């Protein structure tokens, strides 16, 4: 029961920063890589009393590769893991997929291979990028085709990071994320979405920090990505494998992009003037005000909902809570999928990161939903592409590494069959 | 001597299973480490029909015990009395069903049944005349759905004559834990109607009812249910276990509770079932036990009784009892009760009592009952299925594993006609 | 009194009589010194058929320990049991046979060999009365493939009357240890099937097979299979050491395993053989065994008996038991299963009985088969030959030491022969 | 059970000095020259708490046999044995061969001759040099001529070294390659390659040594010389003399020509966080960018692969580890070798060389591997040395030696010939 990740781009591996920092910290696994059965998923035992993560971290340009080469996590990687490029991809899609991606694939992807041969249960995969600059959305495509043609049966996890509506870190990003999604609508088994200023909104609100960097956001982001794994690392009443996600969130095998979030978001102080049950958390990852893209979910429909929990919960309140969530008008589910609803829980509670910002609970939900809330991110991020594409911005820069017209019309079009299927399944 | 091999599938029909054997255990006085501590005599007379005799007096269940989870047989083998099992008879795959009817049935679970069936065979051989073959599976998944309904057909083939007797645990709409509810439940239905001759209709919602009204606990656990099921177990093989002034085989019980080869869909009961607060203000006797038996809201099954008719039931007894009291009883609840009962059959009852209660407790009761209610179960599993098969949703996944559409078109005529027959005789 | 002089040759060879003598010495309590200290004095009655009196109540095996590798030597020297063996009988060459059939047989053992047939006059003329020669030795490599044939047509040759008893350990292509396996197998067993009357055909498949399933261990080592194939040679000379219900000597097994001449490939069984955590879980009963016996996964080769016939088996008992269930057991095994027995011999069983068990086990069995499914170990390696030997690859090694590829056609042909005759009564 | 080592050139005494550091290592024998049966393979006892190689060192220039003769090894060898010449064979196959090779084979191949008598178990020889030369090439092939009519019978095992396919010290070798080999395939019954920049590649990836000398290289090529003897310096599972590579490389009497290989090639900071089994190094070994040739596998086809393992291995899980190697497709062997595949295992492990390069390991694989894989190297060696043939460069010096234009061309249609070979078994 093994799943081996990567990660792409600097928004990639500053998740792993992070994420990793909470999966070594719930085993046990010191920084120096040492202290039964919990800690096999993500972490190799080497020879006696030492671990080793089963990670790849690859980002063409050398910054922050080298950071954790010299950060407080030098012992806990093995050194040839953490691959680095020689230059930079530099917010080009087609930069960092034919010029400088054709030449660290035959690396990386071989590399990939030995991670697999020396496992034995890998279930699937799970990659961390964003589709702002050219190396977490053009690696991630060229890798994703030989990664599918290479294995293909397995499942790959991919948690994607948003440009947001109007908060936006660059300019050229609308070609990134439409020219990345049209290959990886056919690859992709699952596609996990994250927003930035929506991430900001909630920290903001319900955590209470008004001034956030970077490192407080991927500490929830790496605790959405260990929930989902956490049914595999632990014992529960009714656990949850990663194949549960592909038969029991994608009704048609294109619509396979659900929507994650998390709760309770409460802080230190806020604990102690709180009650935390299974209802008011419950509802609380339906609002729109927790949900981690900006779209709200009244304008559409829930097509399905996992609700994966933690800690002590028993397994009858539960039926109570999405019976309130079932008779409550303002959020309402497909006819064609009336039962939406799958349950996950696990004894072992979340961790608090040491330092971090998020609060020690007894319990906590990490809710991933499938809906048609996200045509209207795909419609402004698709209109707000076509005033660039139309006076041909920034289109000199692409078709200087080799690209086209063509392309771009059938990232469209594609883009529109995309969401011709949510209009579709809207019904 | 009319032994019985035991089947365990899927995860709740591992956890049922495993305390399932915790109670009789207890029943016989038998130690975890399996050795024989009993008081009484009588409990080492059948103790061949669920164990087999070893060295040093020691004993070990006829119990195969088969997931595609290996988590489900570690917290087996951990609990209070996984060292009492064989460790041969833990045959498990590596990777789960993910909630699949066509991955248990046809690639996961075809595989590993192979292997299971000459378990099957290896326990079979060692038996002197076995009788029947008591399976538990759940309906909801892939690994009791898929894979049991396919071992069924297997054992059922090679064993022609037996007495296939299953509990499916079967959800409702109001506790829906899995959005592949109606795709497992439905096509695993096609495979037991037309081989099977008990099924066990039992439902988590009705589980929990029985938790709060006459049990009044706070805080139902899934072993707190586990217990109740078990109870009902124990209560239909009590004749075959024990002496009793009246001793019916499951054969004896499935040839009054079949009255047409299809008719054989179940709704257990059992009795006393009273909370800690209400021990003492209550009466042991005989029809104490017959209203709670009886009682609409008592059954484990989400159809009322009321909105049918019984076709026949049974009520077996259990402990030291007046046979008259129990027929009056029997009586009384055809007499004043009569438009809950086809009048084209006389007499809708089964009777047996046996000498030996549960441990701790003086007197018990076992109901079993074949209710034309029980159709609407159906009836809203077929609503589901209808629901999502109207637009084919989640049945791609099914195909990757070569099941074809019109299996799903004949699951949902076969289960369609299971409605209208009982809707005939109502 | 039906002594047996054995030999010893090539590396496995030595490997497998090493640990050998290490378990019927603790059969019958002799000390690695050598001297007596058994309890019972029936272990004492027969000690004669493999070991020679000496003076101060010591013995020496009659062990002939032959190699060309003097490094095996000294493995066996300085093992637990080396004192013991005379130190006269260790013949052995300087440079080893470097996996060459035609080295062992023409070059290297054919100096050696003449010295070692004089220590086999020693033993022999020593003998009141020799029954056979125990041989063991492995068709992979040069030296007990090559210079075994050799020494068994010299015993042969001078005794033409004696059972020639042989233990030939050949690989299969699932574990292919050496790329010679071919050419050392095809030409030894063309030498063989003229010459000797058994041929116990061990694969090390099998024997790692065993180690999982049934024996559940992690890391098996040779010395674990050696223990495993030692306990079918204490069972088979169990009847001629001990006293017994049914005495069959290896003539007496002889007889009934080798409806025709050729016919003499056995493929052998041993039983009980359980894991450390399935000892208690386990009845000490006669019908366990047989089950066990007759496993097709149970056997020592590649071959698994399904894919043919017995033509003749035999079951070698151990300890106390009654007859009757070993008869109902050997009845029972033929009824249900005619399909793997012929019908055209009517009894194809043979049964034998020790009233001595194993040394810490309460009872045991040995299994001997002379199966038609047998043919695909010799098919196998006659594809490997004829994939090898259609370029000629390797050959030129052979031509060296005299050998003329004519041999290697006569091989050939009196192998398909082989293959063709055990088709015939399939 | 002994075999006696001869030392030619530059490149061969360069290679006894660190190749004999670390067999008086192996057995405990300091620099002194003392302190059972295990080091008399290639130690003999001299008289009370003393040993001595049975070792030869020839260099017809004295400018590094007396560097031995002054060095830290001056008591262990016999100063006998250190023979030296008077003047340099100066990069010509004909000067140490006929007018410098003549004057000094009177004396060193007689003395060879003192060894073995003075030995009893001559498996057979061991000989070093490279193709660089004059004197790894002219002198060893006068030399073997000698020899071969001498013995014949007995083993010799050549581990020269190539020129690589573009590095290279000098100019004129491609002569001294061609004209060597001609009158090496009819004498030498193993011919073992080495390569210098593919073991310049191999010590920078996985060794992560990226400015190595002479004397790095050479540790580990002596590990792989002492690897396949240790089967007959110690004990093990299934041992394997020096007859074994003779019969089970060699299908036809002019193909004798393996490859050797080495794993885990791994740095002391990289054991910690690596797991080292059967199954890695074994895949190790087989791929290209670990082959001490710079001629890819897949190209060709392995007609035979001779796995010797050290260290604790169990003798059940190479099985597992070859049948990974039969079913992966991008490595196969030849129909009419289907079972190419021989096991040798030692229980004593390797011994690090104090001061060196290479870590500690508690298992190790010296796979040696005929193919048709070395046809590419011979092609492309073939083919420079024509450039320069067809314009007579460097003829001059050869010619004036004594020799002609007919020995090029036998040299030439030998190669042919032996290429003839390859083809012809690459169906
Ligand atoms: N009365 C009880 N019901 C249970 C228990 N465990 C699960 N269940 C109920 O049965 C439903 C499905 O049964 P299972 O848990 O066995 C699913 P299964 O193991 O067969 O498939 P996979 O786990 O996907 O391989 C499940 O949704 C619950 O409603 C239990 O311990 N007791
Ligand atoms: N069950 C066992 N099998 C062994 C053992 N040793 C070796 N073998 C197997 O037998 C095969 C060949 O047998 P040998 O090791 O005796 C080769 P032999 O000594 O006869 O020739 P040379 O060593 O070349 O002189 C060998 O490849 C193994 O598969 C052992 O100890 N136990
Ligand atoms: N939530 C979150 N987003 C991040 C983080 N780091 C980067 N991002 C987002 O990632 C987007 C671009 O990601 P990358 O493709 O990795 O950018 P890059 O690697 O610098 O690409 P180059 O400019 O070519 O070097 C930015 O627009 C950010 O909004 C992070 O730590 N957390
Ligand atoms: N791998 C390796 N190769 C070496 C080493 N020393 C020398 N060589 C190679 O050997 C080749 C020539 O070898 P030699 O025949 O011994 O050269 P030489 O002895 O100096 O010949 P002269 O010039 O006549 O003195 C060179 O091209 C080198 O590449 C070494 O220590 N390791």
């Amino acid at each position: 029961r093994e799943c081996i990740s990567i990660h792409v781009g600097q928004a990639g591996v500053q998740i792993g920063n992070a994420c990793w920092e909470l999966y070594c910290l719930e085993h046990g696994i010191q920084p120096d890589g040492q202290m039964d059965d919990s800690f096999n998923t993500f972490f190799s035992e080497t020879g006696a009393g030492k671990h080793v993560p089963r990670a790849v971290f690859v980002d063409l340009e050398p910054t922050v590769i080298d950071e954790v080469r010299t950060g407080t996590y030098r012992q806990l990687f093995h050194p040839e893991q953490l691959i680095t490029g020689k230059e930079d991809a530099a917010n080009n899609y087609a930069r960092g997929h034919y010029t400088i991606g054709k030449e660290i694939i035959d690396l990386v992807l071989d590399r990939i291979r030995k991670l697999a041969d020396q496992c034995t249960g890998l279930q699937g995969f799970l990659v961390f990028h964003s589709f702002g600059g050219g190396t977490g959305s053009g690696f991630t495509s060229l890798l994703m085709e030989r990664l599918s043609v290479d294995y293909g049966k397995k499942s790959k996890l991919e948690f994607s990071i948003y440009p947001a509506p109007q908060v936006s870190t660059a300019v050229v990003e609308p070609y990134n994320s439409i020219l990345t999604t049209h290959t990886t609508l056919e690859h992709s088994d699952c596609a996990f979405m994250v927003d930035n200023e929506a991430i900001y909104d909630i920290c903001r609100r319900n955590l209470d920090i008004e001034r956030p960097t970077y490192t407080n956001l991927n500490r929830l982001i790496g605790q959405i990505v260990s929930s989902i794994t956490a049914s595999l690392r632990f014992d529960g009443a009714l656990n949850v494998d990663l194949t549960e996600f592909q038969t029991n969130l994608v009704p048609y095998p294109r619509i396979h992009f659900p929507l994650a979030t998390y709760a309770p978001v409460i802080s230190a102080e806020k604990a102690y003037h709180e009650q935390l049950s299974v209802a008011e958390i419950t509802n609380a990852c339906f609002e729109p005000a927790n949900q981690m893209v900006k779209c709200d979910p009244r304008h559409g429909k829930y097509m399905a909902c996992c609700l994966l929990y933690r800690g002590d919960v028993v397994p009858k309140d539960v039926n109570a809570a999405i019976a309130t969530i079932k008779t409550k008008r303002t959020i309402q589910f497909v006819d064609w999928c009336p039962t939406g609803f799958k349950v996950g829980i696990n004894y072992q509670p979340p961790t608090v990161v040491p330092g971090g910002d998020l609060a020690k609970v007894q319990r906590a939900v990490c809710m991933l939903s499938n809906t048609t809330a996200i045509a209207e991110a795909w419609a402004r991020l698709d209109h707000k592409f076509d005033l660039m594409y139309a006076k041909r911005a920034f289109v000199h820069w692409y078709v200087g590494e080799g690209m086209e017209e063509g392309e771009f019309s059938e990232a469209r079009e594609d883009m529109a069959a995309l969401e011709k299927d949510y209009e579709e399944v809207g019904v | 001597m009319r032994e019985i091999v035991h089947i365990q599938a899927g995860q709740c029909g591992n956890q049922i299973g495993a305390k399932f054997w915790e109670v009789i255990s207890d029943e016989h006085g038998i130690d975890p480490t399996g050795s024989y501590h009993g008081d009484s005599d009588l409990q080492l007379e059948r103790i061949n029909v669920y164990y087999n005799e070893a060295a040093g007096n020691k004993y070990v269940p006829r119990a195969i015990l088969v997931d595609l989870e290996p988590g489900t047989m570690d917290s087996v083998r951990s609990g209070p009395f996984g060292q009492i099992f064989r460790p041969d008879n833990f045959v498990f795959g590596q990777s789960g069903a993910g909630n699949n009817w066509a991955k248990g049935h046809y690639t996961e679970g075809a595989e590993l049944v192979d292997s299971v069936l000459d378990v099957v065979r290896k326990e079979s051989e060692s038996c002197d005349c076995l009788q029947g073959f008591q399976l538990t599976h759940s309906l909801g998944g892939g690994t009791g759905s898929g894979m049991g309904t396919l071992l069924i057909s297997k054992i059922r083939e090679e064993y022609p004559d037996r007495i296939m007797n299953t509990f499916s645990v079967m959800p409702s709409p109001k506790v829906s834990d899995t959005v592949v509810e109606p795709y497992n439940a439905t096509l695993s239905v096609h495979q037991l109607v037309e081989n099977t001759d008990e099924t066990y209709s039992i439902d988590n919602e009705a589980l929990y009812d029985i938790c709060f009204r006459t049990l009044k606990l706070t805080t139902p656990t899934y072993g707190d249910l586990n217990h109740l099921v078990s109870a009902t177990m124990s209560g239909v093989t009590t004749c075959l276990r024990f002496p009793g002034q009246l001793n019916a085989d499951l054969r004896k019980l499935a040839v009054n509770m079949v009255p047409f080869p299809r008719l054989h869909f179940f709704m257990p009961g059992f009795a006393p079932l009273t909370s800690r607060g209400s021990q003492q203000y209550r009466a042991l006797t005989v029809p104490e036990l017959t209203q709670q038996m009886f009682d609409s809201k008592n059954m484990m099954a989400a159809c009322d009784p009321r909105h049918g008719r019984y076709l026949t039931v049974a009520a077996i007894f259990r402990g030291r009892m007046s046979m008259k009291e129990v027929d009056e009883q029997m009586l009384n609840v055809q007499n004043k009760n009569s438009s809950y009962f086809v009048e084209w059959i006389p007499n809708n009852v089964k009777t047996a009592v046996c000498d030996i209660p549960p441990r701790g407790l003086k007197m018990s009761a076992t109901f079993i009952g074949n209710s034309t209610a029980i159709q609407e179960l159906f009836k809203r599993i077929s609503e589901q299925f209808t629901a999502m098969f109207r637009r084919k949703a989640f049945l791609h996944w099914y195909t990757g594993e070569g099941m074809d559409e019109m299996e799903f078109t004949e699951a949902e005529s076969n289960m369609n006609d299971l409605v209208s027959e009982y809707q005939q005789y109502q």
